[PDB]
């Protein structure tokens, strides 16, 4: 079959014959892992997915029996068969077939059962999908930290964000891809919807206090220049608090759909960021404050205020419980969790006072200390 | 007899079972390993062969000792994981020298190069040089071509060799079905 | 020509795997005995048994051969077994208590 | 700590067990204590950087068990012991 | 044969560990050279709350008791209240046990 092969190696379309020439001199030369590469280039060419039909079995075939490269090329030449085929009844067949066909010499595993799962993501299946998404996060806690399998296990949390169950684990997996984007190589035309809904489910994450984490991130914000920077200002104005209602309200308003009903719980959401910005605010010198401050922070009644602190000290991030009889407002520890630079320098002042103080009463006790007792 | 250590570096590359070239070579340069180390026994059997691949994190698989009868042990996992690492290969054993037990013995390191070099013609005159500094015997053996084999490799070679008269020999191997070990055997470094 | 060699090759692979088994089994025995061999070094334990506790981290014990003498409490072990009426296990150094000597 | 020295704990990361790292001082100049030990764990970081091998402080005490005592004690006579009272407690509480 | 082909690194491992096995069986010849004394077993078993239980009570010939686990070798026709057994000087361990009539 190889010199069988010659033919339809030879015999080919107009413009592929200039690749059919160091494909067919690399294939007879022997070399897998050039001729693997010249694959990668055929495949990362972008072909007219109409005359590559027989190479895919070609070398489908000759990937199977080459037994000597790392397989993932296998893998991502067989996602690019079942991305032109669109046959997901064969294509199990095909991914257990490599299964059955990759031994365990590297752990390509994870890979393989991520592609299985990637591919049943669509409408079939949703919750064994899930579980061995689950399964695949599960099977390697090892060194390959690599990232690049568990980007693809994003992807996976990503086709899990479609489903619309849990905006939250994709929002601390979008943590990880937060960590594991390595330049700007990946398509900025696409990082515009990567930034735009990794925005929105910034926001729709409904486990979190802060936004301070994305916004201080900084690929992130240098990718939304480009941006229209209507969502730039209104999540910096979620992370650095809402004195105003007016502009949290145009943009309450301005992202269309399915806000109305996670919009009160957003509400609940950024009424405690005015709680911890205010009791972030004063270091100390009465530290003790009042509702009068809150309600005017939250536009709200004193009526609902004593439901504001129970829920506040429900989600758990305030341990401050206020002893007033008439109507008081003592807090205690609150996590900062962002930035403040105020903070930096008032930390420098604090902390240098401290400092000069605890060596002035050393010195002070030490000076006639050490020569009366030595 | 004959005094000295000796070194080797071998590829654990992929590139060294290509179908092109002998089945599976590593294992033929594996008993060229073998050969010069029973021959070097037969020569002088005091002399201690030490053991480390060109991978990105290099392992001594055995510190030198003149038993290689579990040497013959640590030649098979090979591991045949990464591409190449040059400086850090040099690095890992030229100055490794200095832990050696008998400081009588001289310094010989050899290298089996089953893929083309990273490293540009600047590292290679700052090794060349390096080694040329410290004077030990380097004999460059290189397996497989992609490219020609030696361009850079040849001033490479003699802006390493110092020393004209019996100093290091160069081993180019050209494509064969013939093995490697005859064709190493033929230089006298085996002898 | 092809067909027989992947089935001869199933017989040259059994016949390599079935000679593991003859050493993988007794290696388990083998490295039990140096197991053993470092369970043989726990050596030099005494008996003794607690008539009055004076202090109630140190009391009196009554050896087997007629000596009496005063030791002191582990730090891994507690009181409740520490009551008197229990006859223990002592050691050569420090008089210390590993465990006790349960009667029969 | 150099970069290196998670490739060099690798080693006895390896072929012995989950192996401790200790820095200690080559002059012993810092009043602090010179022994920290520093567990090797990979830990997974809550910004998404890949996970590493991390070195975080298991705190440490350094004692003797018997006889170091007595030839440690022996070849001072320098120290003195607990020694409750004005000295032993007032000398921290100069220092 | 390629993936049992890993089946000689495990043989050259098995033949290490028979030739690791000398030294520390050879030390078995040298500890167990003589058993010194002849001292009465009785076996009593224990409980620890592995740390499991298990002990035995011993009686010298001189009359005088100590404390120990069950230890030697793997026995099958010991852990009888019985006499004649191995013992060194002052590890007081049990290594050879013999019937005495």
């Amino acid at each position: 079959d190889v010199p069988g092969f010659l033919q339809q190696s030879q015999n080919s379309g107009p413009g592929q014959p200039a690749v059919w020439h160091r494909l067919e001199e690399l294939y007879t030369k022997k070399l897998w892992h050039q001729l693997t590469l010249q694959v990668l280039d055929f495949v990362q060419d972008p072909c007219f997915a109409q005359g590559d039909g027989l190479i895919k079995l070609y070398e489908n075939f000759i990937s199977e029996f080459e037994h000597r490269v790392n397989p993932l090329s296998l893998v991502e030449i067989i996602l690019h068969v079942v991305r032109q085929m669109t046959d997901p009844n064969v294509a199990l067949t095909f991914l257990e077939k490599t299964r059955e066909k990759v031994k365990s010499s590297d752990e390509a595993v994870i890979l393989c059962k991520t592609a299985i799962g990637a591919l049943k993501l669509n409408i079939g299946d949703l919750q064994v999908t899930k579980e061995t998404i689950e399964d695949v996060e599960e099977m390697l806690n090892n060194l390959p930290g690599v990232t690049s399998v568990h980007s693809r296990f994003y992807d996976l949390s990503s086709k899990y964000y479609q489903t619309i169950g849990n905006h939250a684990s994709y929002y601390k997996d979008a943590l990880r891809f937060l960590g594991c984007v390595d330049i700007k190589d990946l398509p900025v035309s696409e990082q515009q919807e990567r930034a735009f809904t990794l925005g929105l489910a910034g926001l729709l994450g409904e486990g979190v206090f802060n936004f301070g984490e994305l916004l201080m991130h900084p690929v992130l914000e240098s990718l939304r220049n480009t941006d229209r920077q209507w969502l730039i200002d209104t999540l910096y104005a979620f992370n650095s608090g809402n004195v105003e209602r007016f502009q949290t309200l145009k943009t309450a308003w301005g992202q269309q759909p399915d806000l109305a009903a996670n919009e009160a719980q957003l509400l609940r959401k950024i009424q405690l960021l005015c709680l911890m910005e205010m009791t972030f605010t004063r270091p100390a010198n009465h530290r003790q404050l009042t509702f009068e401050e809150i309600a005017k922070s939250a536009k709200i009644t004193v009526n609902e205020v004593e439901l504001l602190v129970m829920k506040a000290l429900s989600v758990g991030l305030v341990k401050g419980s206020i002893d007033e009889v008439d109507k008081r407002v003592h807090m205690t520890w609150v996590q900062p969790r962002v930035l403040d630079l105020q903070q930096i320098k008032g930390m420098k002042d604090r902390l240098e006072f401290w400092c000069t103080d605890v060596k002035s009463m050393e010195m002070l006790v030490e000076h006639q200390a050490h020569d009366i007792l030595t | 007899m004959v005094l000295e250590s000796t070194m080797v570096c071998v590829d654990n590359s992929e590139y060294m079972r290509n179908g092109d070239f002998l089945p599976t070579r590593l294992q033929a340069q594996q008993d060229a390993v073998n050969i010069v180390c029973h021959s070097k026994t037969r020569s002088n059997p005091e002399n201690n062969v030490g053991l480390i691949t060109l991978a990105n994190d290099c392992e001594v698989l055995t510190t030198l000792t003149p038993d290689t009868g579990r040497i013959l042990s640590k030649l098979h996992t090979v591991q045949p994981k990464g591409k190449i690492t040059f400086c850090t290969g040099i690095r890992v054993a030229h100055l490794a020298l200095k832990h050696r037990q008998g400081k009588n013995h001289k310094m010989r390191i050899i290298a089996f190069v089953g893929s083309p070099v990273e490293d540009n013609e600047k590292d290679l005159v700052k090794l060349a040089k390096r080694l040329k500094k410290e004077k030990v015997n380097v004999d460059i053996i290189n397996f497989g071509e992609e490219e020609v084999n030696t361009e850079k490799l040849t001033a490479f070679v003699n802006t390493l060799n110092g020393k004209d008269g019996t100093g290091s020999h160069l081993v180019t191997v050209p494509p064969g079905p013939s093995l490697a070990d005859a064709l190493i055997s033929s230089p006298i470094l085996a002898g | 020509d092809y067909r027989k060699k992947l089935l001869e090759h199933k017989e040259i692979d059994g016949r390599l795997k079935e000679l593991r088994e003859q050493l993988k089994e007794l290696t388990k025995q083998y490295e039990k005995s140096e197991n053993d061999l470092k369970a043989l070094q726990s050596v030099g334990q005494i008996v003794g048994e607690v008539l009055k506790q004076l202090t109630e981290e140190k009391f009196i014990v009554k050896a087997t051969n007629g000596p009496r003498y005063v030791v002191g409490c582990r730090r891994q072990l507690d009181k409740s077994k520490l009551k008197p009426g229990t006859r223990v296990a002592l050691d050569m150094t420090t008089l210390t208590i590993m465990r006790y000597l349960p009667r029969e | 700590l150099h970069k290196n020295d998670i490739a060099i704990n690798e080693l006895m990361k390896r072929y012995c067990p989950n192996s401790v790292l200790v820095i200690i001082d080559v002059k012993p100049k810092d009043l602090g204590l010179p022994t920290e030990a520093y567990i090797s764990v990979e830990e997974v970081h809550d910004d998404g950087t890949p996970t590493s091998k991390t070195f975080e402080h298991v705190t440490s005490e350094i004692g003797a068990e018997e006889a170091e005592e007595v030839g440690v004690e022996h070849l001072l006579r320098d120290i003195k012991d607990t020694t409750v009272g004005t000295l032993s407690q007032r000398i921290t509480n100069q220092v | 044969k390629i993936m049992k082909s890993e089946v000689l690194r495990v043989t050259h491992e098995l033949q290490a560990m028979k030739d690791k096995i000398k030294e520390n069986s050879e030390k078995i010849k040298v500890n167990k050279t003589l058993p010194y004394l002849v001292s009465n077993v009785i076996e009593l078993l224990d409980v620890d709350p592995q740390r499991k239980g298990k002990c035995a009570v011993i009686k010298t010939s001189t009359r005088q008791t100590y404390f120990l686990p069950v230890i030697g070798l793997v026995d099958a026709e010991k852990l009888k209240p019985g006499d004649l057994v191995g013992v060194n000087k002052d590890s007081y361990l049990i290594l050879e046990t013999l019937p005495t009539e």
